[PDB]
């Protein structure tokens, strides 16, 4: 069932990109999945400040 | 189709609003390591594939 | 989304033919324009609610 | 073969995806079954054979209506450096000498939007530099001689002679050459940020 | 030591050069040779040049001078020539031989280039200058396109 | 400042609550023809996420989220917490007073 290789249960995304007008905002990721990972989107969120 | 709907009238404008109730679906295909394909259907009101 | 102007009490509509195969019905209920938004465009200039 | 056509269809319906848009960047619907109500339309789609790697033969049209002096197109604005203060030193007379401590300063000049003539614009740019001397070099004292800077069109020179070096007809040549600008020491011009310099007939011999 | 070793002479014009604008059509044609595709506000892959259509019609007329000589009273204003009497700051003749802009009609076919295999109904026209910002001067750009098979995909 | 002016009436100012929206929606452009998402892979830029301009995603998940749950209890991760009225106030229940 599980990894005993070293891996995190967690990732954090930087944008690799971001774009701004006067109503709206819009950032680019590259979402990666390692040779040995699957992802469910379902974990997925867009973590906001402002 | 046609549908006649007869309501209460009001004093301000409103909308009328239908759900035509209908299969949208999508099929999802990963055959390498670098890509994503995805197949799309809607069966009444369709809009291709 | 169909205009009922005010005070209408008929709301006739039709839809231009095409193919049923796997129609499951219809659902509806009825909306004030001023509590709807056009999501067609980035910003709705005429949105003036919240 | 086919047409499929790429056109800015107006009526409200797509209307409400043209808002925030203009004729250069918008969306349209290229499906036309006419008992479609273009909203209706606009969601269904054209699909060509997967087992074929597709071609458009691809036709397009343009029209437009850019004005020569604007300030998308960078055809408004130009830097000048000119006289901003002329000072005199304590107990010498004021008609007597005029030498003291002159000062400048970098402005840039905008002229009126929409604007459409060659000399209207050279004499606009040169309003602009007066504007700068009524707004500002009167005040401090600048004496009107000392313009700094002027666009011109003549050749001066023209009548000069060899020998004794003045122009022999007591004046200049009224006759439009080609643009020239005219300095006052300490003081200048600046294009790095204006299509100006090709109205003027000036380019940069290495221009990257 | 002088300009002649920097600056280049060269024949005015109203147009103040040109550029040319890159159309793109970004959910219809496959995205070309090395481009990446974008929602980004300016950089969609570019699909085809020309020059912007807004050109330079040479014009001469002698009494040049003249015309602004009798502008000079129609006008019924000195506002361009404060200077009337300095022959330095005296106002510049007007050229002989000078430039009017035309803006005109243009219509062009680009080269066969190849088409994405389905199409959404909603489609996207762009008009971009050099800079890749989009042109506000643009009135009716328009696009057409005849589909066609290049080549067999299936073996 | 005058002799009458000290007869004067304040009221409360009527109160008004602002936050998000329950579960955020409206905060992502979904359904929304010229600001779709994008789901791609790096070598082909075709894009998995096929949007139309008369679907409704932020309703569809309203109702979801009640067909695999209980909406009357509120999560703050997802700003979870139902738009609701008080019934008393919708339908008035006029029982007068046990005075």
């Amino acid at each position: 069932v599980t990894t005993d290789r070293s891996q995190r249960l967690t990732l954090r995304f930087v944008p690799v990109d971001r774009e701004d007008t006067t109503y709206s905002y819009k950032a680019r990721f590259t979402l990666a999945v390692g040779d040995n990972r699957v992802l469910d989107m379902a974990s997925t969120y867009f973590d906001i400040r402002g | 189709l046609d549908m006649t709907f007869e309501v209460d009238p009001m004093d301000e404008p409103t909308l009328l609003y239908l759900l035509f109730e209908v299969f949208d679906v999508v099929r999802v295909h990963q055959p390498h390591r670098g890509v994503i394909e995805a197949v799309y259907l809607r069966t009444p009101f369709s809009a291709g594939n | 989304l169909y205009p009922i102007p005010a005070k209408a009490t008929n709301v006739p509509i039709s839809i231009p033919s095409r193919n049923w195969a796997a129609f499951r019905g219809w659902s509806f209920t009825r909306l004030k324009t001023k509590e709807t938004p056009s999501l067609g465009s980035g910003f709705d200039p005429y949105f003036v609610y919240s | 073969t086919t047409r499929v056509y790429l056109v800015d269809n107006k009526s409200a319906d797509i209307a409400s995806l043209n808002y925030q848009n203009d004729h250069s960047n918008f969306l349209t619907t290229v499906v036309q079954n006419n008992d479609f109500t273009p909203a209706e339309a606009s969601t269904q789609t054209i699909n060509f054979d997967e087992r074929s790697r597709w071609g458009g033969d691809l036709k397009t049209i343009l029209h437009t209506n850019m004005p020569n002096v604007n300030e998308y197109m960078f055809t408004s604005k130009f830097k000048a450096r000119v006289m901003v203060a002329r000072k005199h030193p304590e107990g010498v007379v004021e008609t007597d000498l005029s030498q003291d401590k002159l000062e400048y300063e970098w402005f840039e000049f905008t002229l009126p939007e929409g604007n459409f003539s060659e000399t209207m614009t050279i004499d606009l740019m040169n309003n602009a530099i007066l504007e700068n001397y009524l707004q500002v070099g009167r005040q401090n004292g600048v004496l009107e001689s000392d313009i700094g800077v002027k666009f011109d069109s003549r050749n001066f020179k023209l009548g000069w002679d060899p020998v004794t070096k003045l122009v022999m007809p007591g004046v200049y040549t009224y006759e439009a050459f080609h643009p020239d600008v005219v300095l006052l020491p300490g003081c200048g011009v600046d294009f790095t940020e204006s299509r100006l310099s090709n109205l003027l007939g000036i380019r940069k011999k290495q221009p990257f | 030591k002088g300009v002649q070793s920097w600056t280049l002479l060269t024949t005015p014009d109203v147009t103040c050069g040109a550029e040319q604008v890159y159309w793109s059509l970004p959910d219809l044609m496959q995205d070309p040779v090395t481009f990446r595709s974008t929602q980004q506000v300016s950089n969609y892959p570019v699909v085809g040049a020309e020059l912007m259509p807004f050109r330079a019609k040479s014009f001469y007329n002698d009494l040049a001078v003249y015309s602004q000589l009798i502008r000079s009273y129609t006008s019924l204003t000195h506002v361009f020539n404060r200077f009337p009497d300095n022959q330095i700051l005296c106002r510049p003749p007007a050229p002989t031989i000078t430039t009017v802009s035309e803006n005109v009609p243009a219509l062009t076919d680009h080269g066969t280039l190849p088409l994405r295999s389905s199409i959404r109904g909603v489609q996207r026209v762009t008009v971009t200058d050099a800079r890749r910002r989009t042109c506000p001067y643009v009135y009716k750009a328009l696009g057409i396109v005849a589909p066609r098979v290049l080549s067999s995909r299936t073996f | 400042s005058s002799e009458t002016n000290l007869t004067q009436q304040s009221m409360p100012n009527r109160p008004n609550y602002i936050g998000f929206r329950d579960n955020f929606v409206g905060l992502m452009y979904y359904n929304s023809t010229g600001n779709m998402g994008v789901l791609a892979g790096q070598a082909s830029q075709l894009n998995a996420v096929v949007d139309l301009q008369d679907r409704n995603t932020e309703l569809s998940y309203q109702l979801l989220l009640d067909s695999l749950g209980d909406r009357t209890r509120y999560f703050s991760m997802w700003n979870s917490a139902v738009d609701s009225y008080d019934p008393d106030v919708r339908i008035i229940e006029n029982h007068g007073v046990e005075d």
